[PDB]
């Protein structure tokens, strides 16, 4: 800070892009389709 | 795609042996995973066409890196994550 | 000889001993059925291990697809008597070649599978199998849906 | 050499009309207007000694000129040897067309089913498959043009004739009906080409199938002029399945060739039902009963094993049977064509699949909204 001061970062509004950005990036993570992914007593066996 | 899309990737064939085109979308909307992806291949037909270029569908998946989701992820901040075993899974089933 | 060998299936064993009773009188060269068929203390046992080729070979095959079998149902695939089925199913499970669960009271006889406890597999290739491919069908129907919408 | 042409003028009424303008065309020195013309000639019946007589200079054309396309000096060559009548002189000026002409386009793929074309005469079944296989390895790049594949047909088709994979000339039938999209030929001639191809390709049985592209519209249109009762039992194979009079009726007409493969016709029948009367009702109702088994493919209880345990290695059922009450069960299902029937019977089963779930979906969604919020 001596010689230098630091400067202010906002981000001016894209969100048209970053409303994209949520829905390409959440959409993407709900299991493909959403559908893909929709041990079992031994899982509970594992569990109990 | 119009007709014309054949003419694009056979040019640039001499950068690339096969070019893959990407179809993506600038406004979400529907139906869900968005954009799109195809291949360049021929595979004439059955009917006796003259061979025949048409491109295959390739499918389209997003992936993630390091150091890049530090503003990319932060900005939206609005999101719940998730909550993994309670509502996670059942909103995708009334999906 | 691979025939039997290659998709199985049934056939009567006695038109097996009318392409393999002319190799007695092929030839030229009757030195195989010499050392085979020749010998009558070497052939007998090789006819009898003969059997256990073709006997068991069934029971190969047999032993994927049950579920059951009734014992008078095994002679006539067998292609034999239900003693000497007896005698081929103490001889071959004593090898445990294939496991089977024998009943000569109702003749309800089986080979496997080991009393059904199964449970997850039960469930997880009913739910994660063929639900993978329930899921699939809007991955590449819109892939198809592109082909078709293009076009037409 | 202006003088060799005059002699050959006139060959008659018509042929000099056409002549006055040939002579005017090398010396014009264009060589399209050239090409047709002669084309046109070749495509004009002939003896021909026209055509034989100018491949002398048609070869002297070719030397100079160095750009025409070979394309068109194997379509006068193919009618200059109809009058040579023999193959062996032939070929050697026809490998000297192969080495003499190199251009972008490809001159082998074209030289050689010249090359096997006119090695019907060897007669076939030694060297032939090797000059066969060649067309198509250099024929896989890049085959535009695509004309040239039905010539790859015909080689591959007399190839055949050595009986010879019956299967197989059904597949390569798919190098026919795909090469060219129109017949540009006498429906005639391919309603008598429908008469052994049904035949030939119901009688190999290396193909399980063949009943995928049967209703493909350019064969179906000679199927309309062919014997109709050789295509009702076509449809017998093709969905069928017994219909065990149909089946029959391919051995009334035709007796020859139908002999050794008759009692394997019927095995194919009896497979055939195995994966429809599951695909046609909704089931389950899985596991069958022998007896009906005994009906539809009318086969006695002792063979039974055999019949269904085949379609096991064969791929349409994977269906392991219960022996106990003789009850054959069936997993999984084989898919063969599609009617018009078959649609609106889907919309009754498919659909009702998509109204019944959504509608208690709409349930899970009502009532479990309030613990979600």
């Amino acid at each position: 800070n001596r010689h230098y001061y630091s400067i202010t970062i906002n981000y001016r509004k894209n969100e048209l892009e970053q409303k994209m950005l949520l829905n390409l990036h959440k959409k993407s993570w709900m299991e493909g389709l959403t559908l893909q992914d929709y041990v079992v007593k031994e899982m509970l066996e594992l569990a109990k | 795609l119009h007709k014309n899309d054949i003419a694009i990737n056979e040019l640039m064939k001499r950068y690339c042996p096969n070019s893959v085109l990407v179809i993506i979308d600038v406004k979400p909307k529907d139906l869900g995973l968005p954009t799109e992806a195809y291949i360049s291949v021929e595979e004439v037909h059955d009917d006796g066409t003259p061979t025949s270029k048409t491109f295959e569908h390739v499918t389209s998946e997003i992936g993630a890196e390091e150091a890049e989701e530090v503003g990319v992820e932060h900005l939206l901040r609005d999101i719940k994550d998730t909550t993994v075993g309670t509502l996670s899974q059942r909103i995708t089933n009334q999906v | 000889l691979l025939k039997l060998f290659t998709t199985m299936e049934l056939m009567r064993w006695s038109t097996l001993v009318e392409d393999y009773g002319m190799e007695l009188r092929k030839g030229s060269l009757e030195s195989p059925a010499t050392d085979v068929f020749g010998s009558t203390e070497e052939g007998e046992k090789r006819w009898k291990d003969l059997k256990n080729r073709v006997v068991e070979h069934n029971i190969r095959i047999m032993a994927k697809y049950y579920t059951r079998i009734t014992m008078k149902r095994m002679a006539q695939l067998l292609d034999l008597s239900v003693d000497e089925s007896e005698a081929f199913l103490s001889n071959l499970v004593v090898n445990k070649t294939i496991f089977a669960k024998v009943d000569r009271l109702a003749g309800i006889i089986n080979f496997q599978r080991p009393k059904d406890p199964n449970n997850l597999l039960n469930d997880w290739s009913q739910k994660l199998n063929s639900l993978m491919s329930l899921v699939n069908k809007t991955t590449h129907l819109i892939a198809k849906e592109e082909m078709i919408h293009n076009l037409q | 050499v202006p003088g060799f042409l005059q002699q050959s003028q006139s060959s008659g009424p018509g042929q000099p009309a056409v002549w006055h303008r040939l002579e005017e065309l090398y010396t014009k020195k264009l060589w399209h207007q050239l090409t047709l013309q002669v084309l046109d000639f070749v495509q004009d019946p002939c003896f021909a000694q026209g055509d034989g007589l100018i491949k002398l200079y048609e070869n002297f054309i070719s030397e100079f000129e160095h750009r025409v396309n070979p394309l068109s000096l194997v379509e006068i060559i193919l009618h200059v040897v109809r009058q040579m009548t023999d193959p062996n002189v032939a070929l050697t000026f026809l490998e000297k067309t192969r080495e003499k002409v190199k251009s972008s386009d490809e001159a082998v793929i074209l030289c050689k089913t010249a090359i096997g074309a006119l090695k019907l005469n060897i007669g076939d079944l030694q060297v032939t498959k090797e000059t066969i296989e060649d067309v198509e390895e250099m024929l896989n790049n890049l085959p535009g043009v695509t004309s040239v594949h039905s010539r790859f047909y015909d080689l591959s088709s007399k190839y055949y004739q050595t009986i010879g994979n019956h299967a197989s000339y059904y597949k390569d039938a798919l190098r026919f009906l795909g090469c060219v999209d129109i017949k540009d030929l006498p429906v005639s001639e391919q309603q008598e080409r429908a008469f052994t191809l049904g035949l030939a390709g119901l009688l190999g049985e290396g193909v399980f199938n063949f009943g995928e592209l049967l209703m493909h519209p350019v064969l179906e249109s000679l199927r309309n002029t062919d014997r109709q009762w050789l295509i009702d039992t076509l449809y017998a194979f093709n969905s069928g399945n017994v219909e065990r009079f149909q089946t029959l009726k391919t051995a009334w007409g035709q007796q020859p060739d139908l002999a050794a493969n008759e009692a394997q016709l019927l095995r194919k029948i009896q497979l055939l039902c195995l994966m429809e009367m599951t695909f046609t009702r909704p089931a389950n109702h899985r596991q069958l009963t022998f007896e009906e088994i005994a009906k539809s493919a009318k086969i006695t209880v002792n063979e039974v094993e055999l019949l269904v345990m085949k379609a096991l290695s064969v791929g349409l059922v994977k269906g392991s049977i219960d022996e106990v009450d003789k009850r054959v069960h069936m997993t999984w299902v084989q898919p063969r064509v599609l009617d018009l029937q078959q649609i609106k019977g889907m919309k009754d089963r498919l659909e009702f699949w998509c109204t019944d779930v959504k509608s208690m979906e709409m349930l899970v969604e009502h009532q479990a909204h309030d613990i979600l919020t």
